[PDB]
């Protein structure tokens, strides 16, 4: 029934504090109410401390807040092997101590930031140690994969080609939200050149609320977590769909809010609104899980979608007749009291697997090579319990992820 | 986390006074007083530079190494001079001769053990050690020789903790000493092989940047020092503050050093406007990157425009949009694709603290790893040969128990170091 | 300057051992031609690929014979044995020191140097000096004098590097050299609790300096041949004290990574080679790359269990892209 969550890496923790905020906010549980149902991991104390100093301070147990005073290191190796190792046990312990206390759970919603040290590496083995300790569950990892041109870390790809290959054979469904492609939404669909990280977080903090929160919440067309991976992954590769939200209108500027279904659903497939720089440049969808929430008439959907199924310029895979999982919830969304999110009475958090990422992975793989081609910051990992193996052998890994996402599509 | 500063030589020392003059105020620590901190955040992370004893006396955890009493006895007899626990003063009343050899093999080699002693008392302080800060000048005895030894020993004692080095590489135009390239070439040698992050500052790159970027007409040393100390505060201490995207020595190290040499950087501060007038506030952000990335404004002597970059780290510290930050950096990376090296898709390492420099609204330290610094070790290396060839003031070295193969060694080494760096400019 | 990067790479597979067979491992290496091995469908060509029953004699003739001639010709050279622990490095570099059939590269080299000398003995005056040291944790220890610990590399008047204070012993016969190797091997146990652990994690370096002067011609010659048995290239699986159910922390050996960068640089035809990346590469500077011949014998277990490690080894060997 439940779904634990492990927010790993400063980012996964910032986003965590955010997604965790939106929660109580739409459940009437102020600062000090019940008890969360997740944990927080980081090898840099000062960040988890922010959850220990700032807002939502006492809504957590100093037990579900793991820290390694030591060093973060923007390098996979160190975070996965060398350092990150020391903490893992302890980490697990909570996701085994928190996993017990419950009643027939469904899985762990993992929150990490692909291209980091504590986020890429660590998790790599966290999800790793999970796939074995609970192979019998769902492993949906919600990632924030590398901005297409606006990356931060100098190594980023090293850290992301490595978190992909190690987690690939362990996740159930990996959701992806592109940090940059979300900015566009903040520039083009909300207008603000002042987007603090605290915003992107409010956003995913939204799209995510549509996943677990409301879905695990009764409705006219419930959709379990398992449901996802089933209706969402055509193949064992921990396939990565993309998150998209519909009413991303500004709560100040424009106001046409009352945008009946027929509109908000069409607003999902236009590439300029998908929290991912993977513009459907060719990527044929192969399965979409349209999660609606608020006042929505099933016919409105079983029509708004029909209209789409016949737009053709939206070309769905061949081997897939119908790939539209319609998830209907009741309670409308719940916008921050005064952030910058419109606040409509219905939304569409549609996520999907698109042959599109054939790109995004490509463009991120290429990156890697360029540097590896010169070993660049390699000495930083080797000296951290890794080898020419793990790199070269994780490169070959993704290689067959560029062929995979190619074969499962583009062909009939 | 933590670090333990090291004031090698007079310069490195003189600067200590300025690095601590600053940092303290950037942490509300009065002479011997405690934390008067205008805020409450300038305290949760202080440890990085102090120690708890009394309850109002957080003492800087640095080392003051020097073979010339008068110096430390000027730093200890002035302003903040009375905050260092006397135990910190590792003096060498000997003749602090201006010979690299006199402070690395003969005179300094003795005072070393009585230093390492303390560098251990401070390291084994508490919590977890990160690395050590090292200030000095590569143009003298107590600086290049004895300080370059202090590290060769440090890096044998904790090849784990990092080693940032702040070197005052011999300014071009005019040398404030004569053997300079001797004391220098010999210390850079030791650097390229122990510390793993070096920030090279040039007394004349400063003047310039201090007489034209600060209409300042009488730039006393105190100033130069002050400007420098401003950068080393943005680097370390800063990142030991919160931030949307914070880093720390390692991130800085693990994002800036593609190849083990250690490589040297060139620090640059952001708001560098003259007092009254200039107080233009054009600091939205494009103004800071405008600054940081220009030629002038690079504490180094060489000009970036004269050689690609391998890595860059804009360590900003003042509330800004992870969008207008992450964005700007890009155009910058495209307007100058020419010089920014290609085999690194994203050279730049954007870092973002929150709280800014006490009295300012928005700043951003720049730590550049450009291939341009090739054209400096060249300089140094040249000066050597031109004088080595004739063994100029060599008797002051050998006569101090040195080797004719020692000088050969260093030059070559550091000389090769020039070579390599070009391997990327191409 | 001769050809730039005179680096040859030979891959030597050893027979599956009883432990591997007992475990149930399978022989995964497939062969093609005299220079290609196929692992997981991917082909890897090298200067030569030796199957599991290749003799010590074949390995010496193909990998070291010519280098020995160069040393006697007055040039420097280097020969390495690279691979995971138990791959066959020591068997290859030394084998059974006194068995005429089972002896490795080093015994056979010594044998050939003296034999050549014996066939000269006319106007040439020879002088052979050896040194034997190890590198552990990037620290140098003299295997001929256990008091000489943590030695440092220095460059002489003419740039030639050397290990400050390292024993240099004049040998006059094969037996003297083998005795030297035997002493070094015994001295190695000093201050070492676990020799297995120590041997797999350290690098052994044997130096043979052959000097000669033709009393009549007067032309002098000096060659240095460094024989190196490297540390295990397998960083993974480090058992001991650390994060019990949370570990993966360990880097690639400093010297191996330094060697990788040096080989890649030479393979790229780079004018700047990163020798300073390690004490090992610094000492070897005048005998690795440039106008020196270098053979790297990467050794591998043909076991299905060591598949990933073998891939790594093969990849390392590939750093020297030949044509
Ligand atoms: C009324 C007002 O706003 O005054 C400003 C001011 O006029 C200007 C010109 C300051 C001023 O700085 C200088 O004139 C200067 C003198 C010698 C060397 C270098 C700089 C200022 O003195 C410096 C001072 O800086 C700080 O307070 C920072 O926290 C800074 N502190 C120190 O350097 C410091 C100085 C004395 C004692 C202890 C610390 C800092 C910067 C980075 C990291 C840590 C601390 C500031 C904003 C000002 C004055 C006071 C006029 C500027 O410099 C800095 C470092 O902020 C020079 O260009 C900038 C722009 C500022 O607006
Ligand atoms: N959406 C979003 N992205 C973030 C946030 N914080 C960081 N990121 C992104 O995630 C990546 C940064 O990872 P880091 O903060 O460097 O590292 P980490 O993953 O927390 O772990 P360490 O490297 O060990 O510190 C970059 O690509 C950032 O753009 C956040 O709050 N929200
Ligand atoms: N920025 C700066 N440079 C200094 C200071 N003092 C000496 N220098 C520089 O240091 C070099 C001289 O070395 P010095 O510090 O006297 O050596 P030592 O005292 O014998 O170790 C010259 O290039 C000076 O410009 C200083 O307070 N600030
Ligand atoms: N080519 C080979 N033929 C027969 N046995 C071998 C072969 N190569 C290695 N072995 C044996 O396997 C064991 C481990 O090999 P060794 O060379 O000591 O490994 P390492 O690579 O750790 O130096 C030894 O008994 C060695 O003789
Ligand atoms: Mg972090
Ligand atoms: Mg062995
Ligand atoms: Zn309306």
């Amino acid at each position: 029934r439940e779904c634990i969550s492990i927010h790993v890496g400063q980012a996964g923790v910032q986003i965590g504090n955010a997604c965790w905020e939106l929660y109580c906010l739409e459940h009437g549980i102020q600062p000090d109410g019940h008890v969360p149902r997740a944990v927080f991991v980081d090898l840099e104390p000062t960040v988890i401390d922010e959850v220990r100093t700032g807002t939502y301070r006492q809504l957590f147990h100093p037990e579900q807040l793991i820290t390694g005073k030591e060093d973060a290191a923007n390098n996979y190796a160190r975070g996965h092997y060398t350092i990150g190792k020391e903490i893992i046990d302890l980490v697990l312990d909570r996701i085994r101590k928190l996993a017990d206390q419950c009643t027939g759970l469904q899985g762990f919603s993992v929150f990490h930031s692909f291209g980091g040290g504590t986020g890429s590496g660590f998790t790599s083995l966290l999800m790793e140690r999970l796939s074995v300790d609970y192979g019998k569950k769902s492993k949906l990892e919600f990632s924030i994969y590398p901005a297409p041109q606006v990356s931060t870390a100098v190594v980023e790809p090293y850290n992301s080609i490595l978190t992909t290959h190690t987690t690939l054979e362990h996740s159930d469904c990996a959701f992806m939200v592109d940090n940059e492609a979300i900015y566009d939404i903040c520039r083009r669909n909300l207008d603000i050149e002042r987007p603090t990280y605290t915003n992107l977080n409010r956003l995913i903090g939204q799209i995510v609320s549509s996943i677990t929160a409301s879905l695990r919440f009764d409705g006219a067309l419930n959709v379990d977590l398992t449901e996802f991976q089933t209706n969402l992954v055509p193949y064992p590769r921990a396939h990565f769909p993309l998150a998209t939200y519909a009413p991303v209108i500004s709560a100040e500027k424009a106001y046409h809010e009352q945008l009946s279904v027929a509109e908000i659903t069409n607003a999902c497939f236009e590439p300029a609104n998908q929290m991912v720089k993977c513009d459907p440049r060719h990527g044929k969808y192969m399965a979409c899980c349209l999660l609606y929430r608020g006042d929505v008439v099933p016919k409105d959907v079983n029509a708004a979608i029909a209209t789409i199924k016949t737009k053709r310029t939206i070309q769905f895979v061949d081997w897939c007749p119908t790939g539209f999982k319609v998830g209907i919830n009741y309670e409308p969304p719940t916008v921050v009291p005064g952030g910058d999110l419109a606040k409509v009475q219905r939304a569409v958090c549609m996520l999907s697997n698109t042959t599109a990422i054939a790109e995004a992975w490509a463009r991120l793989d290429h990156k890697f090579d360029l540097m590896y081609a010169k070993r660049a910051f390699v000495h930083w990992y080797v000296g951290e319990g890794m080898e020419e193996g793990e790199f070269s052998e994780a490169r070959e890994d993704m290689a067959a992820l560029e062929k995979d996402y190619e074969e499962v599509g583009v062909d009939s | 986390r933590e670090i333990v500063h090291i004031q090698a030589g007079q310069c490195g020392n003189q600067i200590g006074a300025k690095f601590w003059e600053v940092i303290s105020d950037e942490h509300g620590i009065d002479p011997t007083g405690s934390y008067h901190g205008d805020s409450d955040l300038q305290l949760e992370r202080i440890n990085v530079y102090y120690n708890e004893a009394a309850g109002n006396k957080y003492v800087p955890r640095a080392i003051l190494v020097d073979l010339e009493p008068g110096t430390m006895d000027s730093v200890r007899s002035g302003p903040f001079g009375q905050i260092f626990r006397p135990d910190n003063f590792v003096f060498g009343q000997s003749g602090a001769g201006n010979n690299w050899a006199k402070g690395h093999y003969t005179e300094g080699a003795e005072l070393v053990d009585s230093v390492l002693d303390v560098v251990r008392k401070e390291s084994e302080s508490c919590d977890c050690l990160q690395g050590f800060q090292l200030t000095h000048s590569l143009g003298g005895g107590t600086g290049s020789g004895m300080g370059t030894l202090l590290i060769s020993k440090i890096r044998e004692e904790y090849p784990d903790r990092i080693m940032n080095t702040f070197s005052v590489v011999p300014s071009p135009k005019v040398s404030d000493t004569v053997v300079e390239p001797y004391n220098a070439t010999l210390s850079v040698h030791q650097l390229v092989e122990n510390t793993d992050e070096t920030y090279c500052i040039d007394n004349e790159a400063l003047y310039d940047i201090c007489f034209r970027t600060l209409k300042l007409t009488t730039p006393t040393y105190g100033d130069l020092n002050h400007l420098v100390s401003a950068t080393m505060s943005g680097v370390t201490t800063c990142l030991r503050f919160p931030g949307q995207l914070n880093a720390d020595l390692r991130k800085l190290a693990v994002n800036m050093v593609p190849f083990p040499r250690l490589h040297f950087f060139m620090p640059g501060f952001a708001p560098l406007t003259s007092r009254g007038s200039q107080q233009y506030r054009a600091l939205t952000v494009p103004e800071l990157t405008q600054q940081m990335f220009d030629a002038k404004n690079m504490m180094a002597a060489c000009d970036p425009r004269h050689g690609r970059y391998l890595t860059v780290a804009a360590v900003f510290r003042g509330r800004m949009s992870m969008k207008e930050v992450d964005e700007q950096m890009l155009n910058v990376q495209n307007k100058n694709s020419s010089y920014f090296v290609e085999w690194i898709p994203n050279n730049v390492k954007t870092a973002v603290c929150d709280i800014p420099p006490r009295g300012l609204k928005m700043s951003a330290t720049f730590i550049g790893n450009s291939t341009a610094i090739q054209e400096l070790f060249k300089r140094i290396s040249e000066q050597f040969t031109a004088m080595f060839r004739r063994k100029a003031f060599l008797h002051w070295y050998t006569g101090e128990g040195m080797d004719e193969m020692e000088f050969t060694e260093a030059e070559s080494n550091m000389n090769d170091l020039v070579s390599e760096y070009q391997q990327y400019q191409d | 300057d001769l050809a730039e990067c005179n680096i040859k790479v030979m891959c030597r597979f050893r027979p599956l051992n009883e432990s591997e067979v007992n475990r149930g491992d399978k022989y995964i290496a497939k062969f093609q031609g005299e220079d290609t091995v196929v692992i997981a469908s991917k082909p890897y060509a090298f200067d030569r690929v030796f199957q599991s029953s290749t003799s010590q004699e074949q390995v010496y003739n193909d990998c070291a014979k010519k280098i020995v001639k160069d040393v006697l010709e007055g040039y420097n050279g280097t020969i390495f044995a690279y691979g995971q622990t138990s791959s066959g490095k020591t068997h290859t570099m030394e084998g059974k020191l006194h068995d005429p059939e089972g002896m490795g590269i080093i015994p056979r080299i010594v044998q050939d140097i003296f034999n050549y000398i014996y066939s000269m003995d006319e106007n040439l005056e020879f002088h052979i000096k050896v040194s034997y040291f190890e590198i552990y944790l990037d620290k140098i220890r003299d295997l001929l004098d256990v008091s000489k610990t943590n030695l440092s590399v220095h460059e002489d008047k003419n740039r030639v590097p050397y290990v400050k204070g390292c024993t240099e012993r004049f040998v006059c016969s094969p037996d003297e050299v083998m005795d030297t190797i035997d002493e070094g091997k015994s001295n190695r146990h000093v201050a070492v609790t676990n020799m297995n652990e120590h041997s797999s994690r350290s690098h052994s370096i044997f130096l043979i300096n052959v000097k000669q002067e033709n009393t009549q011609t007067e032309q002098k010659l000096s060659g240095k041949l460094y024989l190196v048995d490297l540390a295990g290239s397998e960083k993974v699986s480090k058992t001991g004290a650390e994060g019990a159910v949370l570990d993966e922390a360990k880097n690639i050996n400093k010297s191996l990574s330094a060697l990788g960068n040096v080989i890649s640089a030479l393979a790229e035809g780079s004018t700047y080679v990163p020798y300073r990346d390690s004490k090992m590469t610094r000492i070897l500077q005048d005998s690795l790359g440039g106008n020196c011949r270098t053979t790297i014998v990467i050794c591998c277990s043909p076991s299905s269990y060591n598949e990933s490690e073998t891939k790594s080894t093969l990849l390392f060997g590939q750093r020297a892209k030949t044509i």
